[PDB]
């Protein structure tokens, strides 16, 4: 075959043959005739997009693009599967552009990324939210898309499961920060570990409200998704120190990685195709034509990458449109304005490393910690006893207290 | 089993019975008689006519836990009234106790 | 269940001509409708309307505001209030039963009067 | 202003030409005027794309206008309008698409209507339903994304009242072969359904279940616009009400809605904080409007109280709310209107209405049914269970008082050895149980066809395999699972059953 | 709404298998069917065949109905010619608007 990458030329910009990585094979074999076609391209305009992109294909007749972008808007994405939809070119991203998810895609559209769903952050947020046992808890979500799938999902895994999570009132801001609204529902929220949802603005201003309330104290914590983790460098002076939030890496699996990745799975679809039965498609014919209609041979690979294991990682996506062992990463954010790694997301463990919180301060100062200890004994006649948690509801009965 | 285990003060007794938890209460019954379990915990009619019949097992202590068996109702159905009402003026008048004698 | 139109050749100008239409063999309480699909002379058809024996009545739209039909039990019989009466008029009139069933459509046709203005 | 629009023909064009001319002379903008364009679809999408995008873009727009051509191929007009608007972040205004996939504003960044798409419609089934005593839907729904939206807007418009409705059973879109889920439908007390889905689906479904006799007497039918179209006023039984929309496929009204929002939003907006241009070409610049958002925020603030279509009300995701709808009947496959739908409220007209059946009433969706399956479990002293022998009867045994004892089948299992699988052998059950039983059922007036379960336990809540998700299993699980509404035997009361099931007062003390 | 065309008759021999044709002005013969009756001169209409796919009682296998739907031609067949057949045949359709009828065929044996 023939697979062709195109990037952005961002800092990463390099050689084609650096970029190219290939070896012998591409991690234990997978032995099919597919060589690199890299391509690149500074700016990336729609004109310019679709004319490159569907030439690209109408080039070397190609079979794969692992493009992925230096810009931040949702339009590459949009626009890369909007195009695979009308020439049945699968697409994956890697980095930047192509990798905030959407919505959903179209039924026959064959165009996925490398992110993380909702879903998938949500749960590994309330599971890290489960390890610290603080569970007495409200919430507030002012509206932006996807908030209805959160306050949805978390909503029906609290009752589901059985730990005891006591879900408090909830409250939901049209115009954050507004005073008449806002300010009159926030200010009732009798929480320990608030766990607001907004997105980059209504967030500031709404920490912005909480200082003047004073309830950014010193046992108040605050968890976030992913999508306030914009660049890990744009801080604003409204978020106290170490607010806890998942999102995805950003100093570990280059770009190069994500390339072979990309690499390694089109080639094992391509020869699954044709070990089995191969019927390997010739190219798109022209970019565009004047009027047909559309009728892939079958689905040509559509669903094909499911359950698709290369280099003993599980790259594998499904209709969904979510890959089943994400990259998501716990992070901080301690008195050093810096995002730091503490918790990555194995398997399916949560892999935390304090073992206690080590109640970081808030932005500098405020009435400080005094009324906390940290005592310590050693099991001894029945009067201290020592025992092993409970697998159910796993953190252990009720009767005891969290013995480190 | 879901009165003791919401119940825990005496989980002890709990975790014992959960690696020693039987299938059927009258299997517990032939099992006991056959020198297999030397006790038998369960609700007071089922063991009371085990025992009053074939007179070779003791109910040991008082009572616990007072309960009385129903009848199965969905949240939606029309059979609220017509039967809790009609047990209810069956309850005086005798019937029931007859029939329990009986 | 044979039908019969009244009305055999009434055909006074600017008046209000009145065709009724009975049966025989049966009642109009069922839930089927009636027909007086209309045939001009030495040439096609053409539908004047519908009614049912209850409630409501619906007819081809060129002809609106000029056909008022009622139907009685009592007498067993439908008859329309045909108003100022033209020389369109000189068609052969019928009287149809129909069938609601899955398509809409008479069954075999009644007598037929010769109604020409 | 350099609006752009994206039309189907010339007419159109000339149209829209003296909409914003009519906009202008009313008013018009002091000195930038009101300049204005419009282009045609090109069966290419990929080039009709490139040419919007060029064209557009380089033309210095300031909102762009597009319409539904009537040509049915549905994916023809907005599906690269408004992705490139929203790479600029430029809003788009709908002018005869109705589907509710684009009201969802995540993917579609930038996109108004003024045709409430077909989710909206399902407000009309509880403005009606809620003065009806109507309380039994059985509604089917395809896999098609509308139908999901429109399934779930309906679950959550109707809990406002905490009632629920019975099965929401659903369907792949458009299949040749759907009498299952209707001779299932069927053996339910409920009589009414609602569904609401494509055409082709729609007269499917039709053709394969007037076969079941379910288009009878005492069964309505509830559907939507455009599940009765092209091919479904055909087999329509008599009786399906119809739900439909004022304005069609009249572009003109339209048009000049969208146009006169527009401009109001353009003169509201010559004043205001800040205001940048657009990106000249559409390669080049790679970078979204410093302003953009103002201009879609302003946008869905637009109170366009005046206009042919009345009060151009828009709701909060980007669509048009205060729509006028229809109630039709299908009058022996003569269609006349037959409802109003004025928003909140509704005005019958004085007809003859007609259901399907033949019968001028009001046909009850809900029933007594009076069956009544039993299950019960064998302990031993309240239930005496024997395998009658092979004589269709269980016996004749007698007691003191000249009494003997009441026996009925009991279609139990035979699987209380584990692996052995339930033969279901008819076996013969009795005792104190049967006696209630019995004498309840005498005060009941109804039968019983009473049979054991397979597994032989209370059946306690636990978790599914491997899973945090609860679950009931063993007896009370098959009262839940709709399977029977009777178990009389000895249950105990407890906590965790009692805090989401009732119960009879207890017939006994233990 | 929208008409019909039969031109005004046909002529043929029996042995033949010649009828008319009705065809849809506007828009296709698929939603909502044709049916055509049989109407002997001098008397009123009677039934031939109902939505083209099946006949009344009494109706011989010599009449049978067609659709193309791409002509909209919707085809009448009357093969097995004899001299009784002698009658007029009307094609009738229908709608939520109207129903309307055909012309009339009245063929000569």
């Amino acid at each position: 075959l023939n697979i062709a990458v195109m990037l952005g030329h961002s800092h990463d910009v390099t050689e084609r043959e650096l970029r190219t990585l290939w070896g012998p094979e591409q991690a234990a074999g997978l032995p099919l005739d597919v060589n690199v076609v890299a391509l690149l391209m500074n700016r990336t305009d729609p004109k310019s997009l679709i004319t490159h992109v569907c030439d690209l294909m109408s080039g070397a007749r190609i079979h794969g693009l692992v493009f992925g972008d230096d810009t931040d808007q949702e339009a590459v994405a949009q626009m890369l599967d909007f195009i695979s939809s009308h020439t049945f070119v699968p697409i994956l991203g890697i980095h930047g552009g192509a990798s905030m998810i959407m919505a959903d895609k179209d039924p026959t559209s064959t165009f996925f990324q490398f992110g993380a769903s909702i879903q998938q952050q949500a749960t590994v947020m309330l599971k890290i939210m489960q390890d610290y046992d603080w569970h007495v808890f409200s919430l507030v979500t002012t509206i932006f898309p996807g908030y209805r799938e959160f306050i949805s999902f978390v909503k029906t895994t609290v009752d589901n499961s059985f730990v005891g999570w006591d879900m408090q009132n909830v409250i939901t801001l049209d115009t954050s920060f507004e005073d008449a609204k806002t300010q009159v529902q926030l200010k009732k929220i009798h929480s320990s570990v608030i766990l607001l949802y907004c997105s980059k603005d209504e967030a500031v201003l709404i920490l912005s409200e909480a200082r003047s309330l004073g309830l950014t104290g010193y046992d108040f914590f605050w968890i976030v998704p992913s999508l306030v983790s914009g660049n890990t460098e744009l801080i604003p002076k409204e978020f106290p120190s170490g607010l806890i939030s998942v999102s995805y890496d950003d100093w570990d699996y280059s770009l190069e990685a994500r390339v072979r990745d990309g690499i390694g799975i089109l080639t094992t679809a391509a020869s699954s195709m044709l070990e089995k039965f191969s019927y390997i498609p010739e190219a798109k014919a022209s970019c565009y034509g004047q009027m047909e209609r559309p009728e892939v041979p079958m689905h040509t690979l559509h669903p094909f990458m499911v359950n698709v294991t290369w280099d003993g990682k599980d790259l594998s996506f499904t209709e969904e449109g979510y890959q089943v062992h994400p990259r998501l990463v716990v992070i901080v954010l301690n008195k050093d304005r810096e995002w730091e790694k503490v918790g990555k997301w194995e398997n399916h463990t949560l892999s935390l490393r304090h073992a206690v919180w080590p109640r970081y301060k808030s932005f500098s100062d405020c009435e400080p910690d005094d009324n906390h200890l940290s005592i310590v004994t050693l099991e001894e006649a029945p009067f201290v006893i020592v025992e092993d948690i409970d697998p159910l509801t796993e953190t252990c009965v009720r009767n005891t207290v969290p013995c480190r | 089993d879901i009165y003791f285990r919401r119940q825990v003060e005496l989980s002890t007794m709990y975790r014992h019975m959960e690696k020693h938890n039987y299938e059927s209460a009258a299997e517990a019954i032939q099992a006991v008689r056959d020198n297999k379990l030397h006790a038998f915990i369960w609700d007071s009619a089922v063991l009371e006519f085990e025992a009053s019949q074939k007179c070779d097992l003791v109910t040991t202590g008082e009572l616990f836990f007072r309960s009385g068996f129903g009848i199965g109702m969905r949240k939606d159905s029309p059979w609220k009234q017509n039967v809790s009402l009609s047990i209810l003026k069956s309850h005086e008048n005798g019937f029931m106790e007859d029939l329990d004698k009986t | 269940l044979q039908l019969q139109e009244s009305g055999p050749g009434l055909v006074k100008p600017s008046q209000t001509l009145s065709l009724t239409c009975t049966v025989s063999g049966g009642s109009i309480s069922s839930s089927n409708w009636w027909s007086w699909v209309r045939q001009p002379p030495g040439k096609g058809l053409e539908w004047i309307g519908e009614i049912y024996h209850s409630g409501n009545t619906n007819y081809n739209p060129s002809l609106k505001s000029r056909v008022t039909v009622s139907v009685d039990k009592s007498k067993n019989q439908f008859s329309l209030k045909l108003t100022s009466v033209t020389a369109a008029d000189t068609a052969v009139y019928y009287c149809a039963r129909d069938v609601s069933g899955g398509v809409n459509w008479f069954d075999p046709w009644g007598q037929g009067t010769l109604v020409t203005v | 202003v350099n609006i752009g629009a994206v039309l189907s023909t010339r007419k159109h064009e000339q149209m829209f030409r003296e909409a914003v001319n009519q906009a202008n002379k009313r008013h018009g903008s002091w000195k930038i005027q009101l300049n204005a364009t419009s282009v045609t679809h090109k069966p290419n999408a990929i080039q009709m794309a490139l040419s919007v995008c060029e064209d557009l873009i380089s033309s210095q727009v300031y909102a762009i206008l597009v319409s539904h051509p009537p040509t049915p191929n549905d994916h023809f007009t907005p599906t690269p309008v408004s992705y490139t608007a929203g790479f600029y972040r430029i809003p788009v205004l709908g002018l005869t698409t109705r589907m509710s996939i684009y009201s969802d504003k995540s993917i579609h960044l930038s996109f108004l209507r003024t045709v409430p798409p077909y989710s909206h419609q399902s407000s009309v089934w509880f403005e009606m339903m809620r003065v009806y005593s109507w309380n039994h839907i059985i509604l089917l729904v395809s896999d098609d994304h509308e139908g999901r939206a429109a399934q779930k807007r309906l679950e959550t418009l109707l809990e406002e009242r905490e009632s629920k409705a019975e099965k929401v059973l659903q369907f792949d879109p458009g299949t040749k072969n759907v009498t299952a889920l209707l001779m299932e439908a069927k053996e339910l007390e409920a009589r009414v359904i609602i569904l609401s889905a494509s055409e082709d689906d729609a007269a499917t479904v039709y053709r394969a279940a007037a076969m079941l006799n379910m288009t009878g007497s005492g069964y309505v039918w509830l559907v939507g616009e455009r599940e009765i179209s092209g091919n479904a006023l055909r087999y329509a039984p008599d009786g399906i009400l119809g739900l439909q929309l004022i304005n069609g496929k009249n572009e003109s009204a339209h048009i000049s809605d969208a146009v006169g929002v527009v401009a109001q939003a353009v003169h509201e907006l010559l004043e205001k904080e800040n205001i940048t241009d657009p990106p000249r070409g559409c390669v080049g610049n790679t970078n979204i409007w410093k302003t953009g958002p103002l201009f879609k925020r302003v946008l869905m603030s637009s109170k366009y109280a005046d206009g042919v279509t009345g009060r151009v009300e828009f709701n909060e995701d980007g669509d048009r709310k205060f729509a006028n709808y229809s109630i039709m009947n299908l009058q022996n496959r003569k269609l006349v209107q037959v409802g109003i739908y004025n928003g909140t409220h509704v005005i019958p007209n004085d007809r003859k209405i007609i259901w399907p059946g033949g019968e001028t009433e009001k046909p009850r969706g809900y029933q007594m049914s009076t069956r009544l399956k039993i299950v019960t479990i064998h302990q031993e002293p309240f239930v005496y269970v024997k395998p009658t022998l092979s004589d269709g009867t269980c016996k004749e045994e007698f007691t003191v008082n000249g009494d003997p004892v009441k026996k009925v089948i009991c279609t139990g299992p035979n699987d209380t050895s584990p692996g052995s699988p339930r033969h279901t052998v008819p076996q013969c059950c009795y005792g104190f149980c049967i006696d209630l039983l019995i004498k309840l059922a005498r005060t009941m007036n109804f039968t019983y066809e009473v049979h054991l379960v397979a597994d032989g336990k209370f059946g306690t809540q636990e978790r599914v395999n491997n899973s945090n998700k609860k679950e009931w299993n063993g007896m009370m699980g098959e009262l839940l699972s709709g399977q029977a509404d009777m178990i009389v035997a000895p249950l105990t009361i407890n906590n965790e059953r009692a805090q989401y099931i009732e119960f009879s007062k207890p017939f006994k003390y233990q | 709404n929208f008409m019909l065309t039969q031109p005004h008759s046909v002529s043929e021999s029996p042995g033949k298998t010649v009828t008319i044709s009705c065809t849809r002005s506007s828009g296709s013969i698929a939603s909502n069917y044709v049916q055509w009756y049989q109407q002997r001169p001098g008397s009123a209409p009677t039934t031939v065949i109902y939505e083209d796919n099946q006949r009344p009682s009494g109706v011989p296998d010599r009449f049978s109905g067609s659709i193309d739907s791409s002509s909209n031609s919707a085809s009448l067949t009357i093969s097995g010619l004899k001299t009784e057949d002698e009658a007029d045949y009307y094609c009738q359709s229908y709608d939520s608007s109207t129903v309307v009828f055909g012309g009339g065929t009245k063929l000569t044996v």
